[PDB]
Order: C-alpha cells, then structure tokens, then sequence
C-alpha cells in the first residue's frame, strides 16, 4: 500500500498548494479593509475550482521563438521539485527517513533555479532574459546563506537526519537558542522563493519551506502512541509561519536588486558567518556536544 | 573489473575525447572539462566505497573542490575573450598567428 | 597588480610548485599542480592585452587537460592497486597516460605547441617565469617515476621535441619564439637521460636554468622584443650584446663555454647504457639550435646594424633597473664547465 | 536548556551502545555460522554441478596464502533467488 | 528484474556524456551534463555514497552547472543552435551510441573483451563486501576525518580557494 | 591452489535461540552482566585467530549460555518481561526513553529472585580480561618466510680513490 | 618526495592517507587491510628492484583482493555453466538455492 | 582611548552588522581555550563506544583490567553521570 | 525501490497535469562567480557534524574555525577591492 501512501501526500499538498491561495486573497483581502473572494461559493470555498479549471481550458499560447522542448520540461522539473521534496519531512513519521535529509533537502531545493533558468531562456525575449538573469542570481547568491545557517543549526542537533529534529528541540523550541539565526533564515527563505504549473511549483516551496522552518526552529513532542498530537503541531506552527509570510507580503516595498545583494554580501553573509562560529565552538564550548547514533 | 567501472572509464574517454577536439564553442569545450572530473569524481568515489578506504573519502570531495579553481578561472578567461572578440567562437583565437 | 597581491600570487606558484616536490601522496602532488596553473594564469594576465588573453587561454586549456588526465592516470594506479604512494606505478596503462599528462605540460612532444605562442603573447618578464619555475615541477615528478618509465615512449619524447625544437627556431624572427623553441630543444636533451639517470637530468635543469635567466634577464635590459630591435642594442648598450653573444654561443654548446657539460654528459651516459645512436642524432642535430643562435648573435654584436637618428636621446639618460642577479648568472652559465665533477653533489 | 538535554542523550546514546556491545558477540557467532553454511552450501552444490569440466576441482584457493579471505559477496550467495541477492546486497541502501 | 540497477544507471551516464561531449548548444551541453550528473548520484548513492552523492547534487548540480548556465545565458548568440543544427552532433550521438552498444553487447554475450584493460565483469553486485559498518556510517566519518586526520589537506585546500578569489578579481577587473 | 577447508554441516547445528530483536535488546543488558565468559572467550578467539572456522566450539557456548540466561526469565517473571519487551519493541529506535516502569518492572526479580544487578553506565563498555585455555596462535596472518634485508654498509669512509675520476679531473 | 622535507622535521603531511592500513578513523578497517599488512611487511628496507619480483604473491593476492578479479571469473564461469546446463534440464538447484 | 572609543563609536553608529559579527566570531575563536569544558567534551567523546573492546589475553600482573564488566577495575563513567 | 518509486510517480502525475494543459485546449558573472567560490567552501565545511564527535576534538576547533576565518577573508577581501560592491 506504499504506493497509495504518495497519493495521500502528493494530492492533498496538491490541493493544499490549490487552496492556500483564497487564505492569501482573503487575508490580503482583509488586510486592506477589503473582503476577498466570497462572492464565489460560501466564503470563496470554491474559488480555486473556479480558477483551476478555467485555467486548463485556456488554450496555452507558445512563442514563435520558443524551444518547445525546454518550454515544457522546465514546468515538469518545477512541479516535479515541488512535490518530491514534500516526502522526507519528518511529520510525524516520514515517507523517506533518509539520514542526509537535510543535504537531500538542500541539493533538490537548490535545483528549482534550473526551472526559471530554462523558461527565460526558452521564452526567449528581453523581458524573459533579464527576469531570469535577476531571478536565477538572486536565487543563487542565498543558497550560502541558507546552508550556513541549517549547517550551523545542526551543530545542536547531531546530524542531517530530519526525524531526529524532534528529539533535540523536545525540551524547548529551538529558537531559543538560535532566534538570531532564525530571522537570519526566515528572511533568506523569503527571497530564494506552463504558467499554470508555475502556480503550483514556487507555492509549494512557500509552505514547505515553512514547514521545514516549523520543524527545524518550533520543535513539537511526539507522543510514541499517539501520532494526532505531532500532526496538529506541525500543522498549527506551519500555518501560523505561512500568515506570516503572507502578513510580509503586503507589508513591505519590494526590495531593489543593488539593496538586495548588498542585504546579503555585506549584512547577511558575514553575520551568518559570526554565528556559524558561535553554534560550532558552542556545543565544544559547554561539553553538549550532541550524539549522531 | 565489473562492467560499471570501465562504463566511467570510457566516459572520461568521451569526455576526453569531446574535450580534445573543439567545435565551434569554447562554453561546450568548458563543458566537457568538468564532465571530465565528474567522472573523475565518479569514478574515484566507487574505488574508495568498494575498497572501504576508510580515510581516502576525503579525496573526492577535494578533487571537485578543486577542478572548480580551474572552472572558476575558467570561464572568467571565456568572459574576457568573449568581450574584447564579443563572441565566444574558438576560430577567433588565431589572433597570434606570429 | 598590487605589489602585494603580485607578491603574494608569485608566492603560492612557488609553494604550488615546492608542494610537489615534497608530497608523497600522488594527490597532493595533483594540488601543487593545480594551485601552480590557478596563479599563473593572472601573472600571464597582468599587461591586458589580447595577445595575453590569447597565450593564457591556450595555456590553462592545455595545462588543465593535462591536469585531471594526470588525475586519472593516478585513479588507474589506485584501481589497479590501491596505492597512493610515488614509488613505481603498476598498471602500464596508466605510465603511458601519466606520461602523456606530465609531458604536454611541459611542453616537448606534439604536446607542444602552446609553448611558443604562450611565451610569445606574454609579457618578457613573466616569459621568464613561465619557462624557468614552470619547468621543475613536471620533472621533479618524472624523476621520482623514473624507474618505472617506458623507454619507447620516452625517448620518442625526447627525439622529437630537438627535432621541433631545431627545426622551429630556425623560421622565427621574434625572439621569444626563438627562446621557446630553443627551450623545446633543450627540454628534449634533459628529458631523454631519466630512464638512464636522473642525475644528469638535474644538471641538465640547473645549467639551462641559469642559462635562461642569462639570456631572458639580459633581453630584459636591452628593452627589445624582435631582433631588429635587439639590433639597435649595440649603438646604446654595447657592452650588453658582449655577453648577449657570449651567452648565445654557450647556449649552443661550445667549448670551454659552459652549456656544453649537459650535452657531453649526457651523451656519456647514454653511451654507457650501450646507446650510441640515439647521442648521435640529438648531438647532431644539436646543430640545428647553433644557427639561429648564429643568427641572433650576428645581427646584434658581432656586426653592427643601422640605428636611428632618435637613439642619440637614449644615450643621455640611464637605467633604473638594478638588473639583480644578473651579473652571476652570466659567469655561472659561462665559465662552470671546469667545475664539472660537482655532478657528485647532486647525488 | 540544550546543555542539559544534550549530555542526556549522550548518557542515553552510550547505553544504546553498551546494549549493541553487550548484545554484539552472538550475531558475530551468528553471522559467523551463517556464512560458513553458506559457503558450504555453495561448495556441496559445486560437488554436484562440475565434473565434465577437465581440471576444476572443487574448493580451489584462489589466494595464494592459506589465510581466511573475507568471502566477497558474490560467492556468499550466488546461487540463489536473484531477490535473495537483491535484499542482500542493495537492502539496507535501499530501505528508506 | 531491479537488478538492472546495475547497469541501467551506468549506460545513462555513458549516453548523459555523448550528449554534451558532442559539442551541443552550450545550455544543451547543460542539460546533457546535469543529466548525467543525476544519474551519477545514482551508482553512488546505489554503492552507499549519500554523503558524496548529494554533495555532486549540491555544488556539482545546484552550483557549477548554474554558473555554465548563467554564462551560457549571458553570451546569448544572435542564433543559438540546436541538436538538429548540426549533422556533425548527429553523427557523433550515433558513433557514441554504437561503441556502448559494442561494449554492453559484447560485455552481455561474451563477457572476456580485451579493450585496453582486462575488462570482464558481470553484474556489480557481486564487489561489495560482506561486513557492517556497525553504528558509524563508514563514509560519514571518513569526511569528518578532515579536521582531525587531514590538517594538512585543509590548509593547502583553503589557501588555494583564497588564492582562488584573488585571481579571479585580478583578472576580470578589466583595468 | 589449495583446498578451501570448510567445516561439514554437521557440526554446524546450533541449538539456535529464537528471539526478536526488540526482546534480546530488553534483557542484552542483563544478558552481558551475567554471561560475559562466553562471549569474551569467543571474540578474543575471534580476535586473536582471526579466521571463523577456527571459532566453532566457543561458538557452541556463546548460545548455550544464551539459552542458558534465556531460561530462568522464562521461570521467574515471564509476564513481566512480555510487558517489557512489548512496549520496547514499538519504538523505532527501541529507545530506551520511552520505557522506564517496565523497565523497573524487569530488574526487580533479578535483583532479588536471580540476584541480578543492572550494569552502570560504561560497565559493559570495559575492556577486561580473559582466562582461556586456548594456546596464542603461531602465526594469526599466516605468514610466510620474510626475504633477508639488505646488507649494511661497514667499514669507515675512505677518500676516493685518485679523486673524482672523472675524465682528465684528476682532483 | 623528491626532498623529504616531512622525513628531517617528522612530521605527518601526506603519510596518514597514502595507504589503507593506517590508523584509520575509529579503527574502521580497509577491505584488504590484512593482505596490504602482509605485502608493506614483506617489502620493506628490500628496495623497488628486488621487492617487485621477491614479494610477488603479496602483491598478486592483495591486487587480486583489491580488483577482485580472478576469483571474480571463477563465479563467472560457475553461472556459465550452470545456465549452460540447468537450461537443458541436466540438473536442479536444491530448496535452498530456490529460496 | 580617545582614538579607540571614538572608533568603535564611529563603527557602532553608521553599522552595528560588522561590529557584530565581529563581536561574536571573537568570542567564538577566543573562548574555546578559556572554559573547563572542552576536556570534558572530549572525554565524553573518548567515552562513547563505538567497536567493542576487544579483551586481553590474562596471564597476570595488569590489576588495571577488569575480569568482570561489574567490577570495579578499569574506566568510571560516574564523572559524567553527574555531568 | 522505494526512492525511484516516490521519483517515478512525483513526475508522472507533473506529466499528466502538464500533457493535459496543453492539449486539452560583467557584474553579473561577477558575484556568480563568487558565489561558486563560496559554495565550494561550503561543502568543505558541511561534514562538520560528524566532525563534532571526533577524539581529536582540539584540533578540530583551530581546523574547523581556520575554513570561516579564511573563508571570512575571502568575503573581506573582496569587499575592500571593490569587488563584491555591485559592480557596473
Ligand atoms: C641554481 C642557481 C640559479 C638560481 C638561483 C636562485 C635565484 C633565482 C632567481 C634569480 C633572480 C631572478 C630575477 O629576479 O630576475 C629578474 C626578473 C624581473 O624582475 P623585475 O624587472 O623587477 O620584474 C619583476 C616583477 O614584475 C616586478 O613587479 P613589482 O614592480 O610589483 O615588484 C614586485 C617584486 C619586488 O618586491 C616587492 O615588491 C616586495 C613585496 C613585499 C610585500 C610582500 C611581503 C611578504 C612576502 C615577503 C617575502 C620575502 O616582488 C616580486 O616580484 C615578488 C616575487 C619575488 C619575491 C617573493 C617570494 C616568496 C613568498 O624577476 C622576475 O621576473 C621574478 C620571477 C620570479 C622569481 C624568479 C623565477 C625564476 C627562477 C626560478 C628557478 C630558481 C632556482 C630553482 C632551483
Ligand atoms: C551571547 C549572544 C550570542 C549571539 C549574539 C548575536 C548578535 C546579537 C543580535 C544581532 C541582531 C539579530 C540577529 C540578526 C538579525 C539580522 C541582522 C541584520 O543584518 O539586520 C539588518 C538588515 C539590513 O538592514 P539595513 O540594510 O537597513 O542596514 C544594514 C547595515 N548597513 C547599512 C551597513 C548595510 O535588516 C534587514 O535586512 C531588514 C529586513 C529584510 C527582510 C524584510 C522582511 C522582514 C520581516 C521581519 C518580521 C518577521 C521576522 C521573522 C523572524 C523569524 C521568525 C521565525
Ligand atoms: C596555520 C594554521 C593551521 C595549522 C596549525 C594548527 C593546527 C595544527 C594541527 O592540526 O597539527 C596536526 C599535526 C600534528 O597532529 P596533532 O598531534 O596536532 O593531532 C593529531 C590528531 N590525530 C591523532 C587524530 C591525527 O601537524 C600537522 O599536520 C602540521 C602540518 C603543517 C602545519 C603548518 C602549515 C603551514
Ligand atoms: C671563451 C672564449 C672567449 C669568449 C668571450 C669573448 C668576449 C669577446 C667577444 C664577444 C663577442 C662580441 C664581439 C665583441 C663586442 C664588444 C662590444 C662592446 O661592448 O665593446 C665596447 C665595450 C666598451 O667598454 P667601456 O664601457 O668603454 O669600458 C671599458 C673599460 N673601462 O667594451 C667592453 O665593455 C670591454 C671592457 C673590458 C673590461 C675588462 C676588464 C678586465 C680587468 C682585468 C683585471 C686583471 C687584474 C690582474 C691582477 C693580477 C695580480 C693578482
Ligand atoms: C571581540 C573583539 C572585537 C570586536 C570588534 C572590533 C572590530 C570592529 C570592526 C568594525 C568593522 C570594520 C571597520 C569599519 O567600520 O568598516 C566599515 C566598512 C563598511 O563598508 P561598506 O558597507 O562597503 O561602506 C563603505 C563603502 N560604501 O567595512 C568594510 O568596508 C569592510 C567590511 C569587512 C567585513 C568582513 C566580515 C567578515 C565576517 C564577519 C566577522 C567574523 C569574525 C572574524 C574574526 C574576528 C576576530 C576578532
């Protein structure tokens, strides 16, 4: 029954990757003193399928100067990427409890810049060119950012396996003892994040990323007999994160590229670097250096 | 000597191979530089995990840590012929004929 | 460039190059290699000009493909047994590739061809670099290998590389094709005594060493990088072509200038390995590097040359250059032939 | 807070260990019969294939030293249910 | 039979380097190489090399190939060529397809082929040891050998990548 | 080149102790505080010759005594091992954290009906020492003859003989 | 090395890595450490010359160790065998081959 | 002092990242020989197990090593039980 | 098995929606640069966690900081010389 296991994932992020989308126009909605979909169904409950739907009968209209063949394998990558890196989070039981999770996490999430890469390319105009030059070199600039800062997280915890996350935050939230790095890491998930896939593809990376923040820094006790209490944990945590992130996105000007290497070359990465050699002399430092087994 | 192991073998051959006669493209040529160490990596990576070299996993990291020195240096020569020349074309390197 | 930051890049080609000649595990000999080519890329780089863009392009392509094909050449050798060692390598497979990798880098063999062109591109003063520092390293490894070296590929090696080495320098007029090929030359004589002897390899080093310095350092002063711009040195600096000349007759190999002790000792050695005919090809066409040595010594000393009218202003003012260490190197590339029998202290 | 639950886990991680240690000997007794049943399994089937072959007679060493070469993994098994040898040989790498 | 694992992963990779290594478009070339670079992690990952193989996913993959990428990008010649663009890419996918063809056949049939080494060899199952690694994964604790037992790797290492800045400043500062 | 000796089937049969994993990780830390004789025979046999068919017989104690231990826990507090076992066996990791009254439910016969005492921390971990019959293999590798070095050089140095002796140099 | 520079301060540079039988990280031995053992063993103070014809199975059998050759063709053989037989209905693999 | 506290007043004013990370790198690069702990944290290191330990053939005379994991001889792991 | 499973399935159901959509109706390479010389000190100091339980601790300390103090300097460096300042 393994197989019906990837179904109960795969389609319910799916349609969680569908319906956090009214969350966001409503709460941006409600935000600016507006209402948000309602009109459609109680609440706007059946919007998405008002949207989806509408959207694949759309005919999708190709560019004269478009390589058909990366014009339809970037959005395979992208949707492909968005729903693989779903499987080794460690709710409750993981799909896959790989022991380099974190590493396996990190090189498949690093590999979405290929997606927006080759539509660029594909797409093959001006706009498309630049737009994925600025993307891809955005992106590629906060991957330093993001390894240091799980790296240096996981001096604390023991290792790259992500089941054992639980055990060590246990006692307390393991912001605690690195909230300096949590809004370090918070801030650079903000930013590292055919049409109609690519909907689904950066979105999923919304709330994963906000899961993988709930379990590494907001830990929760996972009862050995009863499952339901880590679940309902993650899922409050995760969604609290994600208003959050939705709470930014209609709070802030956009940021500016020169502003936004410069955010990062020059008060990002050298106080990431600072608090990497706090967290590896730490656990040298108190004798609390943690066990891998 | 399993059949996988000469598979990478004939691999950095190709890769030699691609390397060793240029087309028209000195990116291409890149290319088939660092799938060269790959293999290179590849291939050290399976004698050390066969042999249980319990020590020698450090050299392949270092190997791609470091074939990225040449990388790095390598285009950033490209960038520069690819500007004064403006194309990357390996024909306009006959520039020293004397 | 920063002095500094030269400083510092000359720095690291001498410790990449050092590293190798003091690493026993064959990777790190791979890292020395690789942090020599990583820094002499910028010292060639340091005028900015194309023909620099040119001659650094076609040496990093040259030498990182030498490079990681000397990295597998050491992969076999693990794979056939385990080893890391630098003692005798035991896949013959893997000599020949090694072989093939150590070679092109050092520029003798078909693998070649970079080496003029490269130097030529260049600037003079890092030319100096690039044929004299560059050239230990690659055949510090050879030595260390010598034992197990394939003799038919080696010394169809060497025979090429002076063939080339005569037969190119004779059709060049820049004179720093006219170094490069002569380098060639010379690297084919020390490359063809390693499965012989490595010693006499060394001194091969040391006095062809010295006698490019010599030769490169004095170009250096007289400011002149076509030989008719070496021409006009007689009319400011007469005193230069002097030795210029004398340099030039050494570094064909003349009695009782020295240049001529590696050549007559390598031919002993090889005759004592019952080879006969092979010293007497390379002696031979030893020749061949004589007559553009001729050339060059005869359109800037021994016969003077029409100068020009603005030369007159040159003979007012002086150089600033304090020319180090080239008064010694002349004397110790001219004069050591009696001082022979310290091949000893090699040993 | 991470101070004290840290060195807890490693008191609890040393005791994990010193039941693996305390419980080690009976599966190297264990896994030393297995292989040696194995290979003697391996060598009775190779007394009743391989006769009709001109010189291979049965149990050669192919080391020339009498010591005892860890059996590599092909001849442990070999003859046996390709899933036999898939579980057995991939298995663990594959289990996740 | 999953037992293909052997070799399906292998003949990927040798066909992943006959697709860049016959000069294709440089983003092609890309996609040729990373290709390969995927499956790559595969023969590792299949032989125990988690470590080693997601760090070729990382650096190999998510870093050097994006940066050909972004210069492949910035060239952006007036006509970029394609796999068709050129007979010559044809014929050379063909040739390399013919000598692994030669060699996985003449390895399925005969399996005693005497190109350059020794070769032989059946299915790699079989090179894998027999014993465990017990509580310590034995690659895990190889790489984490570098700042106890390889103190001397590390300098020669950084220095170089520090050096390795300095050059590349040096020589794209364009005076 | 040599015959592969191998013992026959026979003496490979083992009265095999048939118990999970979960059950023999529950008691292995009363198991090894009772019954460290057998096994540190056996592995410095194992260790000390060096080659598995040489270790048969120790073998044969290792799990003798295995079933030996295995009895009287069957005869005392079998319930309260099942308890025990049952609930370390639900873990993943069989973590012994999440078991603490079944494992006070466990010691406390043995610590009054066998005489039992659970081992401290780093107890088991102790390199200790073994009284053996077994005599100190000859040769653990099987070493084979070893070729004589090269002979030393002897004698003071001398000066060389009419110098360098290199052509007309004479010194 | 061509100047032993770690051999007159002794110090360890490169010598901890070039051979599998060193002191490996918690003891964590090489596959083919006891035939390396008995091969490094043999020649040593012997010299390249006589030590690669002297020490010649020491190095036979731990390359044969390290490739995992010639044993490797005796399977070989042994599948060829048997495919070549059973296939024919020769013979038939007792229970415990059949699993 | 005048120099000095004016220099971290004019590095502290404009940017408080650098001085930061600067602070925090220097603590972390000078505290690691200043605290009691590290030798406790290689202890613990050196106390966990990993192979077995292998015994030693007993002929006499080494009191150090134990004939028995219960008794006394040999290592004490009590220094880290309270710790 | 299990991993190429999760893999095989994660992609078909991406080329189902997709098929169905659409057939139903100097600077620059600068910083890029540096970041690939960033990221390669990455992974040299990625292993670090199982580098933690080393018997050598002490001199893994001196090592372990001796990768972020260069790699520091790297990042210093190339911000005095211009450099990583966003160039034009
Ligand atoms: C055996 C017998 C024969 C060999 C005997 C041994 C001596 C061999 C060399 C003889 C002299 C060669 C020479 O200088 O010729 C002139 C020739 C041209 O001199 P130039 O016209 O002044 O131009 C040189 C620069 O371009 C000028 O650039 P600049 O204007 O920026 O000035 C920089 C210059 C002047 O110095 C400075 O600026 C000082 C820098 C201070 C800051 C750094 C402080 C920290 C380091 C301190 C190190 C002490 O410093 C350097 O060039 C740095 C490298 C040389 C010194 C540091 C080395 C180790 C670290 O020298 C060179 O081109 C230098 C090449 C590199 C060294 C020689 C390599 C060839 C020989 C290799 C084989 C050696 C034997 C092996 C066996
Ligand atoms: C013993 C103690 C050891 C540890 C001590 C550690 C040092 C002391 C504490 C240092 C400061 C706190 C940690 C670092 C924080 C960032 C530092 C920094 O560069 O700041 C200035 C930076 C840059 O500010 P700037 O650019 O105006 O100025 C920087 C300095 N100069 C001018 C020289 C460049 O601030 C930002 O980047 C602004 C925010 C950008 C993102 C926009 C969204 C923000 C959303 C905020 C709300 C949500 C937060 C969620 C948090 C996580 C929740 C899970
Ligand atoms: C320069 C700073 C880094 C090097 C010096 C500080 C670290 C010294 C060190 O690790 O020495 C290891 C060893 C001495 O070992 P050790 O005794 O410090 O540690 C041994 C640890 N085990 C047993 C696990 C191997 O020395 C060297 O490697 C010196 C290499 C050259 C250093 C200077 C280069 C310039
Ligand atoms: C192996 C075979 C021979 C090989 C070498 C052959 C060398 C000669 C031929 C070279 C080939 C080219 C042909 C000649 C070209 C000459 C070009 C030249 O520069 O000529 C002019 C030049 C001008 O010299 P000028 O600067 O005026 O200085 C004069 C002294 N004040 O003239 C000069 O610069 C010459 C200056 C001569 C200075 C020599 C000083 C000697 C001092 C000897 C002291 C002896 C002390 C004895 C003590 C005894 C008791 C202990
Ligand atoms: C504990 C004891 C020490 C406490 C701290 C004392 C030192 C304080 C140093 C303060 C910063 C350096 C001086 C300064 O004010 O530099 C400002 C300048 C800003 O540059 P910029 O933002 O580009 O603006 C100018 C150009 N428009 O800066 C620059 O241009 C250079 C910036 C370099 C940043 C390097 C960051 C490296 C990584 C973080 C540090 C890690 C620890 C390093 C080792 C510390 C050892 C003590």
């Amino acid at each position: 029954m393994f197989m019906i296991n990837i179904l109960s994932l795969i389609i319910p992020i799916l349609l969680a990757v569908a319906f956090l989308t009214l969350v966001e126009r409503k709460v941006l909605g409600y935000m600016q003193l507006r209402k948000g979909p309602n009109v459609v169904g109680p609440y706007g409950l059946l919007q998405p399928i008002a949207d989806a739907l509408k959207l694949v009968t759309k005919e999708p209209l190709r560019p004269g100067t478009s390589s058909i063949s990366m014009f339809i394998i970037a959005p395979i990558l992208g949707l492909s990427l968005a729903l693989t890196m779903w499987v080794p989070l460690p709710m409750p039981y993981p799909l896959i409890n790989m022991n380099l999770g974190v590493l396996f996490m990190l090189a498949m999430s690093s590999l979405a810049v290929y997606s927006i890469l080759w539509s660029g390319w594909a797409s093959n105009s001006k706009y498309a060119l630049i737009g994925a030059l600025r993307a891809v070199a955005q992106t590629i600039s906060y991957e330093v950012t993001l390894a240091i800062i799980l790296l240096s997280v996981l001096l604390m915890n023991g290792s790259y396996t992500l089941s054992t996350l639980i055990t060590t935050q246990e006692h307390i939230w393991m912001i605690f003892t690195s909230w300096p790095l949590a809004m370090m890491w918070f801030i650079s998930t903000l930013a590292e994040t055919p049409f109609a896939m690519f909907f689904m593809a950066e979105y999923a990376n919304i709330i994963m990323m906000n899961a993988f923040t709930a379990i590494l820094f907001l830990g929760a006790s996972h009862d050995p007999h009863t499952p339901e209490l880590y679940t309902i944990n993650f899922v409050l945590k995760t969604l609290a994160l994600t208003i959050t992130f939705l709470w930014i996105r209609a709070s802030y000007p956009r940021f500016r590229y020169d502003q936004l290497m410069h955010l990062l070359w020059k008060s990002f990465l050298p106080l990431t670097l600072a608090l990497c050699m706090w967290h590896i002399s730490l656990p040298i430092m108190t004798a609390s250096i943690p066990p891998q087994s | 000597m399993p059949l996988v192991y000469m598979n990478i073998i004939m691999a950095f051959a190709i890769a030699l191979a691609g390397l060793l006669m240029y087309r028209s493209h000195l990116m291409s040529s890149l290319l088939c530089l660092e799938g060269m160490m790959l293999s290179l990596f590849i291939m050290s990576t399976l004698i050390i995990l066969n042999t249980h070299f319990t020590l020698a996993n450090m050299m392949p990291i270092i190997l791609l840590v470091f074939a990225a020195c040449e990388a790095a240096l390598g285009l950033s020569l490209l960038v520069m012929v690819s500007n004064t020349y403006g194309t990357d074309y390996v024909q306009n390197l006959n520039l020293l004929q004397c | 460039m920063n002095p500094i930051i030269y400083t510092t890049l000359i720095m690291t080609v001498m410790s990449g190059t050092m590293l190798v000649m003091i690493s026993s595990h064959w990777l790190l000999i791979w890292i020395g290699f690789e942090m020599n080519l990583l820094a002499m890329i910028p010292v060639l780089m340091k005028n900015f000009n194309p023909r620099a863009t040119e001659a650094a392009t076609k040496y990093f392509l040259t030498q990182a493909t030498a490079s990681m094909m000397l990295m597998m050449a050491i992969i076999i050798n693990l794979l056939y047994s385990g080893q890391w060692t630098i003692t005798k390598m035991f896949n013959p497979v893997a000599m020949t590739m090694m072989t093939m990798a150590l070679a092109m880098k050092l520029g003798l063999s078909p693998f070649h061809f970079w080496v003029p062109e490269v130097t030529q591109g260049i600037s003079l003063q890092a030319g100096l670099l690039l044929l004299t520092w560059q050239k230990l390293a690659p055949l510090s490894v050879l030595c260390q290998i010598s034992q197990s070296i394939n003799p038919n590929l080696m010394l169809t090696m060497a025979m090429l590389s002076i063939l080339i080495g005569g037969w190119g320098g004779l059709n060049q007029t820049q004179l720093r094709k006219i170094m490069a090929y002569s380098s060639i030359a010379h690297m084919g004589w020390m490359t063809a005594v390693l499965p012989y002897n490595t010693t006499m390899t060394i001194l091969n080093l040391l006095i062809y060493i010295t006698m490019t310095l010599a030769m490169f350092m004095l170009l250096i002063h007289s400011s002149a990088t076509t030989t008719l711009s070496l021409s006009h040195t007689w009319n400011k600096m007469p005193v230069i072509t002097s030795l210029m000349m004398v340099t030039l007759l050494s570094m064909g190999g003349l009695p009782p200038l020295s240049g001529f002790m590696p050549k007559w000792m390598i031919i002993q050695e090889m005759t004592k390995n019952e080879s006969i005919i092979m010293p007497t090809l390379m002696a031979m066409t030893a020749l061949l590097n004589l007559y553009f040595y001729m050339r060059l010594a005869y359109s800037s000393s021994l016969t003077m040359f029409p100068s020009t009218n603005n030369m007159k202003m040159k003979w007012q003012f002086e150089h600033t250059k304090q020319m180090k260490l080239l008064p010694t190197m002349i004397v110790l590339s001219t004069l050591v032939l009696p001082m022979t029998p310290a091949l000893s202290s090699l040993n | 807070s991470m101070m004290k639950w840290n060195r807890e886990r490693r008191r609890l991680q040393i005791e994990d260990f010193e039941a693996r240690i305390a419980l080690m000997p009976l599966f190297q007794a264990e896994k030393d019969r297995r292989v040696l049943q194995m290979l003697r399994e391996n060598l009775e089937e190779e007394a009743i294939i391989m006769k009709d072959v001109p010189d291979w007679k049965v149990g050669e060493s192919v080391f020339h030293t009498t010591r005892w070469v860890t059996p590599m993994m092909g001849e442990l098994y070999g003859l046996r249910t390709n899933e036999e040898i898939l579980s057995a040989t991939y298995g663990f790498i594959w289990y996740t | 039979m999953t037992m293909y694992i052997a070799f399906i992963l292998s003949t990927i990779f040798v066909i992943g380097f006959v697709g860049f290594s016959s000069k294709p478009s440089p983003i092609y070339g890309g996609l040729g190489l990373i290709v390969s670079g995927g499956v790559g992690c595969g023969i590792v990952l299949n032989f125990g090399g988690s470590f080693l193989g997601l760090m070729v996913f990382l650096i190999y993959l998510g870093g050097m190939l994006v940066v050909f990428g972004y210069t492949t990008a910035m060239a952006t010649e007036m006509y970029p060529e394609v796999w068709v663009s050129n007979k010559t890419v044809f014929g050379a996918f063909v040739s390399g397809l013919m000598m692994e063809f030669c060699m996985v056949y003449y390895a399925l049939k005969e399996e005693e082929v005497e190109i350059i080494f020794k070769f032989n060899g059946l299915g790699d199952w079989v090179i894998y040891d027999t014993g465990d690694s017990g509580f310590f994964s034995e690659e895990a604790m190889g790489i984490a050998a570098l700042y106890s037992y390889g103190t001397w790797l590390v300098i020669v290492t950084g220095w170089s990548l520090l050096i390795g800045v300095v050059v590349i400043m040096e020589i794209t500062r364009g005076n | 080149p040599g015959i592969v000796e191998l013992p026959t089937l026979e003496d490979l049969k083992v009265q095999e102790v048939k118990v999970s994993s979960s059950v023999l990780k529950a008691a292995a830390h009363h198991y090894g505080a009772q019954c460290d004789k057998p096994n540190k025979e056996f592995m410095l046999c194992r260790w000390e010759e060096k080659d598995p068919r040489r270790c048969l017989e120790e073998g044969k104690l290792v799990n003798q005594c295995a079933l030996d231990f295995f009895r009287q826990i069957k005869r005392h507090c079998a319930e309260p091992f099942t308890e025990y076992w049952t609930c370390i066996d639900y873990s993943g990791l069989q973590l012994f954290r999440h078991c603490r009254k079944q494992q006070a439910k466990f010691d406390e016969c043995v610590l009054d009906k066998l005489g039992w005492v659970r081992p401290d921390l780093g107890e088991l971990s102790k390199v200790t020492k073994v009284k053996t019959d077994r005599p100190l293999p000859e040769n653990p590798y099987h070493s084979r003859a070893r070729p004589e070095p090269n002979p030393e050089a002897e004698g003071d140095l001398k000066p060389a003989k009419h110098g360098s002796r290199l052509f007309f140099w004479t010194m | 090395p061509f100047f032993d520079v770690q051999k007159r301060l002794g110090l360890d540079l490169d010598r901890w890595m070039t051979i599998q039988s060193a002191e490996q990280p918690h003891k964590i031995p090489g596959r083919c450490h006891a035939f390396e053992k008995e091969w490094i063993e043999c020649a040593h103070g012997i010299g390249g010359i006589r030590a690669e014809k002297e020490c010649k199975i020491e190095f036979d059998d731990f390359v044969e160790c390290l490739l995992r050759q010639k044993t490797m063709k005796r399977l070989s053989a042994i599948k060829r065998q048997r495919d070549k037989l059973i296939k024919e209905g020769k013979y038939t693999p007792p229970p415990h081959h059949l699993g | 002092a005048g120099r000095i506290a004016s220099f971290l007043k004019n590095a502290w004013a404009k940017e408080p990242v650098l001085v930061a990370s600067f602070a925090i790198g220097g603590l972390a690069i000078i505290l690691p020989s200043l605290s009691p702990y590290t030798n406790y944290a290689i202890r613990i290191n050196r106390a966990t197990p990993y192979n077995y330990p292998v015994p030693l053939r007993d002929d006499g005379n080494m009191p150090d090593v134990p004939s028995h994991p219960q008794d006394p001889q040999g290592p004490s792991l009590e220094w880290l039980k309270n710790l | 098995m299990n991993i190429m499973l999760t893999l095989l399935t994660n992609v078909t159901l991406a080329s189902l929606l997709v098929l169905i959509a659409f057939w139903l109706p100097m600077k620059f390479f600068l910083v890029a640069i540096t970041f690939l010389l960033f990221d390669l000190e990455i992974a040299l100091l990625l292993p670090l966690p199982w580098a933690s339980q080393t018997n050598n601790l002490k001199t893994m300390l001196t090592m372990a900081l001796f990768l972020l103090i260069l790699l520091a300097a790297s990042l210093a460096y190339e911000w005095t010389q211009k450099g990583l300042e966003w160039a034009e």
